[PDB]
Formats: structure tokens, C-alpha cells, sequence
């Protein structure tokens, strides 16, 4: 688990 | 002939049932033939042809019942220092009319009221009844009550059927308010009640 | 067919440990594993279910009793109270529970406490009562003589209504119970085989009108008995 | 407690009145105005017998444990029985 | 159980029937609604005159042709018994025009 | 305990049995008893003679005025659509011709085309169909702009209002300001005669178009003017959409205090109204849903895309493009909200599931594609980097990429370059080649998210917190280059904790990052400093969940339509 | 008072939907091999969904697809039997 | 058991588990628990706890499995053979009783 | 090839 949960679209 | 959909001529139709909603409401002679025959008319009314005549028969009968209870409610004017004994025949008399009205209007109430705003027409003709002449002689009646009914402790018995014909008639008048079955006769009844028993609860 | 003989079996199972009449709890196990033997143990699965409630039986009075008295507040159920519960999808006991009942107040504190037990220490298991198989040892003694009988809690239920007045109405009589009509004509008939109660009602039938009133001379050989 | 429900054609069909009043506006004939006479001019009469029939079937057949068999609305009496179930908020 | 349809010159008559009823007690139920005392007054079954004190079981009446669904009809003369106008024929689709 | 069936029931179930002979006759019934002589056809399974019937724009015309029973209408057109009769496409083109005829008659002929007009266009933009409800809209358009009349004119603007909705619900943006146009020119032209038109619907429908574009800040402006805009006398319908689209576009404006009561007034009007299983309940709470996964309650919004789906999967059957839409946006939250479990299987399906509606009733190249691979796409990563197997997660970066590219072309053939949308496309691209082994443009796609969106939605939003903890993440894990991520991370700290608080749960993403590169870099007291602050924010996470509903958080009758509208002008 | 009651779980449902027997019996994992080693431990649990499964049922259910069988939902227990 | 990586063995192994379970389940509310089918079953699960290493009650399945057989169709039938040897397979292979 | 074939179908 290294990066965040993304862009809302 | 056929209970097919018609053609139907409307404003023909509605003089005849102008006739019998008037006998209805003020609970006049009704003859049974002629009301099997006005529930025949409500239903070719309400099915017909290129567009169903619904709402244009629910749009005369309100105004049929606006202007009744403005003709009752001047008749309710007239009268002065008796608006109480002949209020509980009159809403009474209207009451069983507003019976006799959803009796009668039976296939509008569940075909077009239903399905859309607009208000069945037997609790049309009670929520009118609130709207048109409770709203502006709403306090006229209940002073009349109060000092007549607080005597009544005192020795000086009411008239039980004009402080009965009351208790429930702002009660009846909200019975479609499933939401509000007592909510709006508590707060126009005992709202002055609670504060002229008060006086004389420690008096 | 095998299958029908488990039916008339757990049908009558049920009725043997279910009233506390037995030879002996270990021929019961002996008797099932046996046929356990006979047709695998798909066959008596329901069956081993019929036992193994009897042996936790006394491990749950017990605790119950424990719990009861390791509580904050001091209750006393004022009865006996002996209780043990039956596995639903097992005992053949699906009667239709169609007919309504609720006991009076002096049975009311003791059966709802052990529900408050049962919720916290097992999760998720309800309590659905049989009350045509609860009998208890009621306290008869409004005549001279304090004989014993042995009711249900059906039979009890409409003797506990006449305990207050010694002559109660069927009317408030049908209404106490709110139980169902047409087994209430053999609920208090079933009385009068034992004349636990006079006819004061001069009908020979029993009605909604048939009030009654209790029997002051009623006279037993025995003081403890079985009502049938 | 026999009411008689007259259709177009004249025919008069006599019903106990628990069994017209299981009906939607039959209840509106009998309410209101007070051996009752109910007159139609739209409904002929086999549909008014198949209607009367369809009393008798429901009210003896109402909560029946049993498997109910279904009504026969034949084939070419269909279309007006239907207008009627309508009509009559059966 | 029995369920039939009485009718006559006009007007027809929705009753239950035991099968243990009599002619008679339909009479009475008759009498009852339409008066007509049961001596002036005789129930016909399709040219077939019903004895005052037999069983409906002899008349033919059993629940299989007495259901609610589809009621016995049976004749009341004081015969003249007039139809129900029966409805427009429908086509048989398959009948080539 | 068997009940009998109604007289009424078994009549239906004999006229339709007795179907062929009386084919005709059924279409002289009353309206009450059309639509239940069709359900029942649709009931037995008889979807082709039901197909053969609601292809007729004189039956669709009588059916549709079946007001009650509209929830089943909905589910037995949708299931002439699986089935594959297009009765949308032959209704439009059928109420094509009937307009081409009636386009020379009387004006009073002409209304009668437009009031069919109106509710089958409406029908067609509920249904989903937005394609075939523009054919119908525009054909209402000419019949109503042939002639000049103050209630042809009105009949004009509501057209136009009517025609911007399904502009949009098929992602036809680029005719969407002309439509504007068009309608503004209506208005105008009202407005210069002295009579006016509710301004509400009309600059409403802009709030999402713009929306859609991603222009934020005009968005914004014209949902405070069309909020404003708000009477007392609109339909509930109005007031609901105009609601619900300036709560999506204050969203975007980090506005949260005001943007909650206007979608939790509009979520309480729609379910208290239309009823709680009613499409535009459905549409209210997808926009709830999207509202509370905009503000760090994603354990809430999922819940509420699931109570947004259940209605719109009991409504409008299995393929259609707003049970597409309900499944690309539960996709999102559930990948959202089992980013930390890594349990996508839920999230994948609901994923899998939109790509499978929209591929089979929108054509291959959509913009509704491109929000739906890449959601897909999103959840197809999270499996490959969590699965141990090499040469499947290898196979799932390559699909990945295969569909972010496909995202990206539509996205940049729909807007352009300098797009806050193909923005995150570039972000999410470059999110994919950080696992996918591929820095050496990585950081170039990385670079130019940052930069579209910095210019565009400014430097105090969560999307360059994201954007900015992605490229940092980049940086320190496998670039080395720890120098110049620590800033990277205070900035997304920093604007994370001004936005969404101290308990804002992208913060662990970042955290786990900046503890490793004061690991690697011989920092110890930074270390432990914030160890004790990741443990302070775990706790304070466990602490703040109430795990509460909110269907049930959104009250009854909170305030009156009145008060939410004077709060929100004044609040602005 | 000797009283009995029929003690039972207070689902609604009736039936496991994963092994497709009664609830209250043993589910099909305790029904076949330990049938006549083992039957005791054949407990039920719910979910935030108010589905209930045999615990066996469920947690061989979960070691393939992590949703709810009835309806496609994110699994998360919320009472056991114990 | 022909594949190489352990999750996609053990995924396998369990779907497995969960259609033997289902069609145990339908055979045996629609014979009973003494007929042949539900025996094959017995076999089947018995032959896959010894594919998933779970060897302590594969002996299990497999002689419920063959007490069904050979009671219904005899001790010398071709369905009791297959399922000994299934046991026979258990035996000296995994389980070590030679 | 461990084992022997199914039972039967
Ligand atoms: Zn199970
Ligand atoms: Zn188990
Ligand atoms: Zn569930």
C-alpha cells in the first residue's frame, strides 16, 4: 500500500 | 348503450349532475334511479374520448363547492347571535353530504384522484369547509362555546348537543390528515380551553 | 419405511421427557445410540437433539439460578421455577401458535427475568414459549383443606382468574385469557371431570354466558393429583 | 338483506348483501339513498350475471385454504366483464 | 355445497342450498324475498317439475354442476324463461374472412 | 389462508389470453385498463406482442398517462429495450413524423403535439434514454418555434430547458451552450414583451453542464444566481434539481457548510415528495452519495450509492445507462472505501457491470466511457499490485492501460489538453505507471497534472492534494529523491488539514511515506514525532465514527424551502 | 413452575441461502464429515445487512468472494452465537 | 493440482468445495442420505479433502462412501471399487497406513 | 496422476 485512493473522477 | 368510452357532451352532463350534487349537499329528496343513474355519467365522464374529462370535472366540482360554502358562510353571517344552533345542523347536513359526495364521485376519488396536489372529493369538500368559513370565523364560535361551557361548573348547564356537535367537528374536518388526526383541533380548541380552565382550576 | 417410524417416535419422544417420565436418562441414551447404530446417525440426529437438553437441563437451571442469585437487585420469583429449553428446528412441537396468550402478573415477573438471562448469555437465540406443556404446582388452598393439583398453564390460567373473586363471569373469564373459543370448551370441562369448579350457570352446556363460581365441599383421597 | 341489481336489458338479478357489497361501487349504490333497486344503462346483462356469479364465487370462496380454482370468464365475454370489473370496482 | 340460480319470466335468484335441503326450503327462501306462497308457485329444472319433499340430491343438483363459478339454473313458474342476450360473436380467427 | 383473484385480475388475465381476436379492441379501453392489459402482457413474457404495442406512439401516447402506476411503466419499457425491441428510437422517430405532419396545422392541433410531446420526451429523459428524448425535444422545438406566440414562446424556453437535460445525460456538451443560447434568446425576447418565465430550470441546467465541463468557478456563479433565481411557486422537480446540482457544484468550491443543507434539503425533499423509490430520489441521493464522499465519510457513501442503486435496479430493469451511472459511482466509492481492506471484489463488479450497460446501449466512442473505464481501470491496479502472482498483475497493468488510454482519448477529443478532467486522467495515467515501472514519463504525466490542475482549479483544492501526494509518493519510494518530497508532502498536509480537518483519511498515504523518508535519510526525532502523530490520528479515526445513516441523518422537515435558499444567499 | 420453551435464532429468513438447509440444523460442511466426529461448534452469523448464515457456511463463503450471497454487499459481520 | 501458484490452487480447491457441498445438498434432500448418488458425492469430497492436504477426515468421507456403496450395490461393484481405491490412494500415498 | 477418475455424473 504505497499511494493515495486517486482522483475523484 | 355500452359502458365503451364515448364522445361525451360535458357541459350537458354537468347540468345534469348539477341537479343531484345540489339535492347531495343540502340533503334534499335523491331518488335512487337517478343516482344509479349520476354514478352511469361519472363514469362515462371520467373514460372518455380523445381526452379523458377528469380534470375538468374535478375543476367545476371544486368550483361548485367554493361557491356553496361562500353561500353557506353568508348564510352563517346573516345570522347573528345564532351561529351556533344552526351551525351543528349545518355542519352536520354538510358533513353527510361530504359522505354522500365521496358516495357519489366513488370512480374519480380512486381512478383520477389517485393517481396524481389534488385531494380526494369527499375530503375536498371537508378541507374546503376548514379553508372557506372555519379560517374566517374561527374564534366567533368558540368565545360562544367557552363562556357558555365554563358555566357549566358554575351551575349554568350548556346545550350538550351545539358543545357536542363541535368537539368533533373540527376533529372530522382533518380526518384525511392521517399525519394530523387530532393535531389541529388541539391547537385551536384546547388552546383557548386550557387557558379559560386554568383561570378557574385554582378560581 | 423407517422415516415414519422417527415421526411416531420424536412425536411421542417429545411427549415422554417432555412430562419427566422416564425408566432411567441413561437407557434414553442408550436407546438412541443404538438406533444410531441401526440406520447412521442422519437417523437419530434429531433424536440425539431430544437428549442432550435433559443433561443440559440441570446446567441451565443451575445457571440461571446462579445468575439470578449473583444479581444487583434482590427478585424473588415466589415459585419454583424449573425451565429448560428445547432446540426449535428439533422437538416435534410445531403447533400453531395461532392461539394468543399472555400470563397474569404473578407468572409475569419470573418468565420474563430468564429472558434477560437468556439474551446476554447466549447471543441471538429467542424465546418462543409453549405454554401447553408448562405445568406448575399452584398453591390451592382458598377451602379448608390446601389440596394439591397438578394444572397446565392453560388450566391454571383460567383457576388463576377465580383465585382474586370466587365467581367471575365467562364473559371476563374469555376475555383474561384472550386464548382461542373452541378449545376453551374442553379447558374448563377438563375441571369439571375433576370438579375443580361447580356449573353455577344452570345452561348444561358451556357458553359465553356459562359463569361460574368455585366449589366450596370439593374433597380429594389423594392430595397430590393428576387432572386429565 | 337481498338487494336486486337491474342491468340494461331489464334483467333483475336479486344478491344477499354481503355478497354485492364485497363490490367497489355496488357499496355506493346501497350507501347514500335508502329490497334495494340498483339500475344500469352501460352494463348488459350476461356480464351483469358473470358479475353476480363472481359474488357468489368470492364470498364463499374467501379465505378458503384450499386451492381456489379461478373464475370462467369465457373468451368472447371478456371485454365488457372487464369494463364492468372496472366499473364496479369488483 | 350447492349454489343455483333461481330465475323466471325475469329476474333471476342467488341462494346457497345444502345438499341436504329440500325443494321446499328453497320455496320458503323464494317466499321470503318474492313472496308467492310455495302452493302457487313451482320450481322447474329444464322441463322437470321438483317434488316439494325430495332431497336435492335426487334433483340432479351435485357440487360438481352447482359450484358458484357456474350456478344450477332452474325455473320458476307462477316456460317463459327469457336469455341473457348473449354477447357478439368473436371470430375464429382461423375462419378465412 | 389462498386469497381469490379480483374480478378485475382475472378479466385482465382472459383479455390478454384472449389477445389475437381482441388485439384492436383493446386500444378503445379506458387508460386505467390499457396499462394493466400491457403489464399483464409483460408479466406472462409475452415482451414481443407488448413490443409490437408501445412502438405505437398513439398507444405510447395512452399509457403514459398512467401517472400512478409510472414505477412498473418504467420497468416494462426498459425490458422492451433488453429485450431488443429499440421502442425508444421508433417512438422518437414515429413522434418525428407526427410532428412533420402536424407542423402545417392549426396551433391548436399543434399544442396537442406538444403536450404529447413533453411527456414523452420527459418519459424518454427519465427512462435513460437521452439520445432518442433529443429526437422528440427537437421536434417539439420546431413545432413550437414555427409560430410566435407569447405561450408558444413559453412553450419555447421550457422546450429548451428540457432539451439542455438530455444534451447532458448524453454528454453533448458542445451543443449545450448553443441550446443556451437559443433558450437565452427565448427568455430575451419574452422579457422584452414584459412577460416572464422561471429562470430557475434554465440557468440550473447550466450548474451541471459546466459541471460536466469542469468549469468550476462559472459553475459556482450561476448556481448562486439560479439558487437565487428559486420562487416558492415551482414544482418540486425544479426545486430538487436545482438543489442537487448547486450542492455538486459547491462541492467543488470547498464551500461544505452550505453544500450540505442544500443536498441534505434536497435529499429530505425528493424522499418526503416523490416517495422512496422514485428516480429522482435516486438521482438525489447519487448526488448525496458523491457529496459525502466528497467530505471524508466514504464509510457513509457507500451506503447511500447502495441505497441509490436499490432503487434505480428495482426501476429501471438491468441495461440501462442510469443503473450505469449508479454502478460507475458505487464502483468509485466502494474502490474508495476498500482502498485501505483491499477487498475489490464488491467494487470491481459494480465496476465490470458499467462497463458491461454502457458498451451494450451507448456507442464505442462516449464520454460515459470514459468515466466508466476508468473507474474499472482504478480497481483493476489495486488487484494486480495486491495480487503475488507476476504474470497476471502484469496482464492487469497492460488492461489498465489499455482502458486509461481509451479515457484519455475520449476525454481529450471531448474537452481538450487544458481540461480539469483530462487532468485527472493525466494523474491517474501516471498513478498507473508508478506501479506499471515506467518513471521515466511517469513524472512528466505527473508534472503535467499537477500543472493543468493548479492553473485551472487553483492551489487550495484535493485534487492537487492528490495530485501532489501521488507525485510525491512517486518521488520517495522509488526515484530517491528524498530532498524534494518532504515539501510535497507538508503541502498536502498542510492543505489536507485545511480542508477536510485533522481527521482527513488521506493523511496515512502520505504519513507512511514521510516516516520512510525520515527513515532513509537518518532522521530519527522527526520519526518519532510523527509516529505519535499517526497514532494520535488512528485513535482519533476510531473515535470519530458514529457509523450512523445518513438516510437517517437527513431529518423531517429540517427547514422550509425559504429558509435553506435565505441561508445560502446570505451565507455566500 | 415447570416451564418449557422453545428456544430458536431470530432470523427471519428461515433458511441459509449458502447450504440451502434450515437454519437451526447443522449446515452442509458439519452435516457430512463431522456428523460423526464433531457437531457442536455449527453456530450462526449476521451481517450489517441482517443476513445471517451458518458461521461454517460463511466462512467458507468468504474464503472466495468477500459479499454477502443474498445480495451483492460488502460482508462485515455484526453478531456471532457464543 | 496441475497449476503452479498457490492462490489460484487454493481458489480452485475451494470452488471446488463449494459446487461438492451444493450438489451434496440437492442429493441428499432429493434421495435421502443411504442412496448411490449421495455416496459419488461422499467420494468426490473425500478424493478433494485429500487434494486440499486435509487428510484426517478424507478417511472419513471415504468410508461413509463406501459403506453406502457396497451396502446398496454389493462388495464387488464398480462404483465400490473406485471408491477403495480412491481410499487405497489416501492410504499409501498421504496418510501413510500401508 | 495421483488419483483415479470421478465416480460418475
Ligand atoms: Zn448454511
Ligand atoms: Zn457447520
Ligand atoms: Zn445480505
Amino acid at each position: 500500500l504505497t499511494r493515495n485512493k486517486g482522483p475523484a473522477a | 348503450t355500452s359502458l365503451k368510452p364515448r364522445v361525451v357532451d360535458f357541459d350537458e352532463t354537468w347540468n345534469k349532475l348539477l341537479t343531484t350534487i345540489k339535492a347531495v349537499v343540502m340533503l334534499e329528496y335523491v331518488e335512487r334511479a337517478t343516482w344509479n343513474d349520476r354514478f352511469s355519467d361519472i363514469y362515462a365522464l371520467c373514460v372518455a374520448y380523445p381526452e379523458p374529462l377528469g380534470e375538468r370535472l374535478y375543476t367545476e366540482t371544486k368550483i361548485f363547492l367554493e361557491n356553496h360554502v361562500r353561500h353557506l358562510h353568508k348564510r352563517v353571517l346573516e345570522s347573528e347571535e345564532q351561529v351556533l344552533v344552526m351551525y351543528h345542523r349545518y355542519w352536520e347536513e354538510y358533513s353527510k353530504g361530504a359522505d354522500y359526495m365521496d358516495c357519489l364521485y366513488r370512480y374519480l376519488n380512486t381512478q383520477f384522484i389517485k393517481k396524481n396536489p389534488l385531494m380526494e372529493i369527499g375530503e375536498l369538500a371537508l378541507d374546503m369547509w376548514r379553508k372557506l368559513m372555519v379560517e374566517p370565523l374561527q374564534a366567533i364560535l368558540i368565545r360562544m362555546l367557552l363562556r357558555e361551557i365554563k358555566n357549566d361548573r358554575g351551575g349554568e348547564d350548556p346545550n350538550q348537543k351545539v358543545i357536542h356537535g363541535v368537539i368533533n367537528s373540527f376533529v372530522h374536518v382533518e380526518q384525511y390528515k392521517k399525519k394530523f388526526p387530532l393535531k389541529f383541533y388541539q391547537e385551536i380548541f384546547e388552546s383557548p380551553f386550557l387557558t379559560e380552565t386554568g383561570e378557574y382550576y385554582k378560581q | 419405511d423407517k422415516d415414519v417410524f422417527q415421526k411416531f417416535y420424536a412425536r411421542m419422544l417429545a411427549k415422554r421427557l417432555i412430562h419427566g417420565l422416564s425408566m432411567s436418562m441413561d437407557s434414553e441414551e442408550a436407546m438412541i445410540n443404538k438406533l444410531k447404530q441401526a440406520c447412521g446417525y442422519e437417523f437419530t440426529s434429531k433424536l440425539h437433539r431430544m437428549y442432550t437438553d435433559m443433561s443440559v437441563s440441570a446446567d441451565l437451571n443451575n445457571k440461571f439460578n446462579n445468575f439470578i442469585k449473583n444479581q444487583d437487585t434482590v427478585i424473588d420469583l415466589g415459585i419454583s421455577f424449573q425451565i429448560y429449553v428445547l432446540q426449535a428446528g428439533a422437538w416435534p412441537l410445531t403447533q400453531a401458535p395461532s392461539s394468543t396468550f399472555a400470563i397474569p402478573q404473578e407468572l409475569e415477573k419470573s418468565v420474563q427475568m430468564f429472558e434477560l438471562f437468556y439474551s446476554q448469555h447466549f447471543s441471538g437465540r429467542k424465546l418462543t414459549w409453549l405454554h401447553y406443556l408448562c405445568t406448575g404446582e399452584v398453591k390451592m388452598n382458598y377451602l379448608g383443606k390446601p389440596y394439591v393439583a397438578m394444572v397446565t398453564t392453560y388450566q391454571m390460567a383460567v383457576l388463576l382468574a377465580f383465585n382474586n373473586s370466587e365467581t367471575v363471569s365467562y364473559k371476563e373469564l374469555q376475555d383474561s385469557t384472550q386464548m382461542n373459543e373452541k378449545e376453551l370448551t374442553k379447558t374448563i370441562k377438563s375441571l369439571l371431570d375433576v370438579k375443580m369448579i361447580n356449573h353455577d350457570s344452570e345452561k348444561e352446556d358451556i357458553d359465553a354466558e356459562s359463569s361460574f363460581s368455585l366449589n366450596m365441599n370439593f374433597s380429594s383421597k389423594r392430595t397430590k393429583f393428576k387432572i386429565t | 338483506m337481498y338487494v336486486k341489481l337491474i342491468s340494461s336489458d331489464g334483467h333483475e338479478f336479486i344478491v344477499k348483501r354481503e355478497h354485492a357489497l364485497t363490490s367497489g361501487t355496488i357499496k355506493a349504490m346501497l350507501s347514500g339513498p335508502g329490497t334495494n333497486e340498483v339500475n344500469f344503462r352501460e352494463i348488459p346483462s350476461h356480464v351483469l350475471s358473470k358479475v353476480c356469479m363472481y359474488f357468489t364465487y368470492k364470498v364463499r370462496y374467501t379465505n378458503s385454504s384450499t386451492e381456489i380454482p379461478e373464475f370462467p370468464i369465457a373468451p368472447e365475454i371478456a371485454l365488457e366483464l372487464l369494463m364492468a370489473a372496472n366499473f364496479l370496482d369488483c | 355445497d350447492v349454489f343455483l340460480m333461481i330465475r323466471r319470466h325475469k329476474t333471476t335468484i342467488f341462494t346457497d342450498a345444502k345438499e341436504s335441503s329440500t325443494v321446499f326450503e328453497l320455496k320458503r327462501i323464494v317466499e321470503g324475498i318474492l313472496k308467492r306462497p310455495p302452493d302457487e308457485q313451482r320450481l322447474y329444472k329444464d322441463d322437470q317439475l321438483l317434488d316439494d319433499g325430495k332431497t336435492l340430491g335426487e334433483c340432479g343438483f351435485t357440487s360438481q354442476t352447482a359450484r358458484p363459478q357456474a350456478p344450477a339454473t332452474v325455473g320458476l313458474a307462477f316456460l317463459c324463461i327469457e336469455p341473457f342476450s348473449s354477447p357478439p360473436e368473436l371470430p375464429d380467427v382461423m375462419k378465412p374472412q | 389462508e389462498w386469497i381469490p383473484e379480483t374480478l378485475y385480475n382475472t378479466a385482465i388475465s382472459a383479455v390478454v389470453d384472449n389477445y389475437i381476436r381482441s388485439r384492436r379492441d383493446i386500444r378503445s379501453l379506458p387508460e386505467n385498463i390499457q396499462f394493466d392489459v400491457y403489464y399483464k402482457l409483460y408479466q406472462q413474457g409475452r415482451l414481443c406482442q407488448l413490443g409490437s404495442e408501445f412502438c405505437e406512439l398513439e398507444v405510447f401516447a395512452k399509457v403514459l398517462r398512467a401517472l400512478d402506476k409510472r414505477h412498473l411503466l418504467h420497468h416494462c419499457f426498459q425490458a422492451l429495450m433488453d429485450h431488443g425491441v429499440k421502442v425508444a428510437s421508433v417512438l422518437a422517430y414515429s413522434f418525428s413524423r407526427r410532428c412533420s405532419y402536424i407542423a402545417e396545422s392549426d396551433a391548436a392541433v399543434k399544442e396537442k403535439a406538444i403536450q404529447v410531446g413533453f411527456v414523452l420526451g420527459g418519459f424518454l429523459s427519465d427512462a435513460g434514454w437521452y439520445s432518442d428524448a433529443e429526437k422528440v425535444f427537437l421536434s417539439c422545438l420546431q413545432l413550437c418555434t414555427l409560430h410566435d406566440e407569447m405561450l408558444h414562446w413559453f412553450r419555447a424556453v421550457e422546450c429548451c430547458v428540457r432539451l439542455l437535460h438530455v444534451r447532458n445525460g448524453n454528454c453533448k456538451y458542445h451543443l449545450g451552450e448553443e441550446t443556451f443560447k437559443l433558450a437565452q434568446t427565448y427568455m430575451d425576447k419574452l422579457s422584452k414583451h414584459g412577460q416572464q418565465a422561471n429562470k430557475a430550470a434554465l440557468y440550473g441546467e447550466l450548474c451541471a453542464l459546466l459541471f460536466a465541463k469542469s468549469h468550476y468557478d462559472e459553475a459556482y456563479k450561476w448556481c448562486i444566481e439560479a439558487m437565487k433565481e428559486i420562487t416558492a411557486g415551482l414544482p418540486v422537480k425544479v426545486v430538487v434539481d436545482v438543489l442537487r446540482q448547486a450542492s455538486k457544484a459547491c462541492v467543488v468550491k470547498r464551500e461544505f457548510k452550505k453544500a450540505e443543507q442544500l443536498i441534505k434539503h434536497a435529499v429530505y425533499l425528493a424522499r418526503d415528495h416523490f416517495g422512496s423509490k422514485h428516480p429522482k430520489y435516486s438521482d438525489t441521493l447519487l448526488d448525496y452519495g458523491f457529496y459525502l464522499l466528497n467530505v471524508d465519510n466514504i464509510c457513509q457513501s457507500v451506503a447511500i450509492y447502495q441505497a441509490a442503486l436499490d432503487i434505480r435496479q428495482s426501476v429501471f430493469g438491468g441495461k440501462n445507462i442510469h443503473v450505469a451511472t449508479a454502478h460507475e459511482d458505487l464502483a468509485y466509492s466502494s474502490y474508495v472505501h476498500q482502498y485501505s481492506s483491499g477487498k475489490f471484489d464488491n467494487a470491481l463488479f459494480h465496476a465490470e457491470r458499467a462497463i458491461g450497460i454502457i458498451t451494450h446501449i451507448l456507442p464505442e466512442d462516449h464520454l460515459l466511457l470514459a468515466s466508466s473505464k476508468r473507474v474499472k481501470a482504478l480497481i483493476l491496479e489495486e488487484i494486480a499490485i495486491d495480487c503475488h502472482n507476476k504474470e497476471t498483475e502484469q496482464r492487469l497493468l497492460q488492461e489498465a492501460h489499455d482502458l486509461h488510454l481509451s479515457s484519455l482519448q475520449l476525454a481529450k477529443k471531448a474537452f481538450g489538453e487544458f481540461n480539469v478532467q483530462t487532468a485527472k486522467h493525466y494523474g491517474n495515467l501516471g498513478r498507473l505507471y508508478q506501479s506499471m515501472r515506467k518513471f521515466k514519463e511517469a513524472e512528466e504525466m505527473h508534472i503535467k497534472a499537477i500543472q493543468i490542475k493548479e492553473q485551472l482549479l487553483g492551489q487550495e483544492d484535493y485534487e492537487v492534494a492528490l495530485s501532489v501526494g501521488h507525485l510525491a509518493s512517486l518521488y520517495n519510494y522509488d526515484m530517491n529523491q528524498y530532498e524534494n518530497a518532504e515539501k510535497l508532502y507538508l503541502r498536502s498536509i498542510a492543505i489536507g488539514k485545511k480542508l477536510f480537518g485533522e481527521g482527513y483519511s488521506g493523511l496515512e498515504y502520505d504519513y507512511r511515506g514521510l516516516i520512510k523518508l525520515y527513515n532513509s535519510i537518518g532522521n530519527y526525532e522527526k520519526v518519532f514525532e510523527y509516529h505519535n502523530v499517526l497514532s494520535n490520528w488512528n485513535r482519533l479515526r476510531d473515535r470519530q465514527y458514529s457509523v450512523t445513516d445518513a438516510l437517517e441523518d437527513v431529518s423531517t422537515s429540517p427547514q422550509s424551502t425559504e429558509e435553506v435558499v435565505q441561508s445560502f444567499l446570505i451565507s455566500q | 413452575w415447570n416451564a418449557v420453551a422453545l428456544w430458536a435464532w431470530d432470523i427471519v429468513v428461515d433458511n441459509c441461502a449458502i447450504c440451502r438447509n434450515h437454519i437451526m440444523d447443522l449446515c452442509i460442511e458439519c452435516q457430512a464429515n463431522q456428523a460423526s466426529a464433531t457437531s457442536e461448534e455449527c453456530t450462526v452469523a449476521w451481517g450489517v445487512c441482517n443476513h445471517a448464515f451458518h458461521f461454517h457456511c460463511i466462512s467458507r463463503w468468504l474464503k472466495t468472494r468477500q459479499v454477502c450471497p443474498l445480495d451483492n454487499r460488502e460482508w462485515e459481520f455484526q453478531k456471532y452465537g457464543h
